[PDB]
């Protein structure tokens, strides 16, 4: 967006020496076929386990029984003959 | 217990231990039911050599 100087104008570009025209043109680089080499193993001996863990520990229980329940020799009360 | 047993003297100790099963006389936590014909219940006591 330059302003044209009317007192000192200039013309378009003139030819100048050039950079040997084939040396600015590249070759198209020619890929050969390739292979991810080797026979891959199916599994890996991992350093960490792959499953979930638990944040807190919960107390577990198992039921037990008591035993054969016996009789008893109670201390027996007195007879309510109007004193009680 | 005597505080000092001299050279050629005899001392007599006495000591009482309460081995708790229930927590208190009101809170019956840790008490066991033993009203059974037989049980696998024992009290092992190691003493001073």
């Amino acid at each position: 967006m330059a302003l044209i100087n009317p007192q000192f104008p200039y013309a378009g570009p003139v030819p100048i020496p050039g950079p040997a025209p084939t040396e600015t043109m590249p070759l198209l680089n020619y890929r050969v076929e390739g292979r991810i080499a080797g026979i891959q193993q199916a599994r890996q001996f991992m350093p960490f386990l792959q499953g979930p863990h638990r944040e807190v520990a919960e107390q577990t229980y198992y039921a037990i029984g008591t035993g054969i329940q016996m009789g008893q020799t109670f201390n027996q009360p007195l007879i309510n003959t109007q004193e009680g | 217990a005597p505080a000092t047993i001299a050279a050629g003297a005899t001392g007599e100790l006495t000591m009482y231990y309460w081995v708790p099963l229930a927590y208190s006389e009101t809170d019956l936590t840790g008490a066991v039911l033993a009203n059974v014909p037989q049980s696998k219940q024992r009290l092992k006591l190691e003493f001073a050599n």
